[PDB]
């Protein structure tokens, strides 16, 4: 997982 | 209210960090800049998650329109706190990080700086309000795609014409005869000539990447993953900007 996915998807 | 949510969700000001006893390089100043964008940039994905209608668009796409429009988004909000809190006169990056001429120098980013300084120059010019520049912040992280669409091309598009609706609205606020038709097309063409100056920045952006440790530049986490992705995109010409009015 990404750091945009991460920060997204939390 | 569209607009009041975006009023209250506009991030709080961030600090760059600035180290005002190391020495004055180009490396120093682009480091703290970098580290300033990658908080910057968390900041913006916490505004991209409750900004309304972001979330009906699939997570790929939300991506997609974050690491296309990132530099649009970044320097749009340096030219409301140039404006805002300078009245223009220098670029305020963060309230530990103000550039003078001098700055603009050590940076080796003079012309680039100067470019920004006329967009923060057209706010005063226009008295562009926090409503007017709210709405179209969001129109920039809606204003470049992949050139082959993206994975919900009507559910952007859906939103996109709504936020131009809510700008259309908002104009009307700040009339002249009454007329606000003039206004409109002043915030258009503003919109648009912010491409220019981000095909620029992102230039300069991709060579200090490409070349970072030998020009001592540090580059954050967010950042890598952003401009890593970015950069064979932007380079391949698989980015489509999108202008309200054809050059
Ligand atoms: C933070 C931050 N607050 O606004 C901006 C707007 O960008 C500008 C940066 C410098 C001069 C200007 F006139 C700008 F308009 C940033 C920002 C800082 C670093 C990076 C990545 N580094 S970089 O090498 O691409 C470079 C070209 C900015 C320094 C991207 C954005």
């Amino acid at each position: 997982k990404s750091l945009l996915q991460q920060l997204l998807t939390e | 209210s569209p607009v009041m949510v975006l009023e209250n969700i506009e991030p709080e000001i961030v600090y760059a960090g600035y180290d005002s006893s190391k020495p004055d390089t180009a490396e120093n100043l682009l480091s703290t800049l970098n580290r300033l964008a990658g908080k910057q940039m968390i900041q913006v994905v916490k505004w991209a998650k409750v900004l309304p209608g972001f979330k009906n668009l699939p997570l790929e796409d939300q991506i997609t329109l974050i690491q296309y429009s990132w530099m649009s988004l970044l320097s749009f909000a340096l030219s409301w706190r140039s404006y805002k809190h300078t009245n223009s006169q220098f670029l305020y990056f963060a309230p530990d990080l103000v550039f003078n001429e001098e700055k603009m120098h050590q940076s080796a980013m003079y012309e680039l700086c100067q470019g920004m300084h006329q967009i923060s120059l057209q706010f005063v010019r226009l008295q562009l309000t926090f409503e007017e520049y709210t709405i179209m912040k969001v129109l920039l992280l809606l204003s470049t795609i992949p050139k082959d669409g993206l994975k919900s091309q009507a559910a952007f598009e859906e939103m996109r014409t709504n936020y131009i609706k809510e700008l259309r609205k908002m104009v009307t606020k700040s009339p002249n005869s009454g007329q606000s038709w003039q206004r409109f097309y002043q915030l258009t063409k503003l919109l648009d000539s912010m491409h220019d100056l981000v095909s620029d920045l992102l230039e300069f952006c991709f060579y200090t990447f490409r070349e970072s440790h030998a020009l001592k530049v540090e580059f954050p986490a967010m950042l890598v993953e952003i401009i890593s992705d970015q950069l064979p995109k932007v380079e391949s010409g698989n980015a489509k900007p999108l202008y309200f009015h054809r050059k």
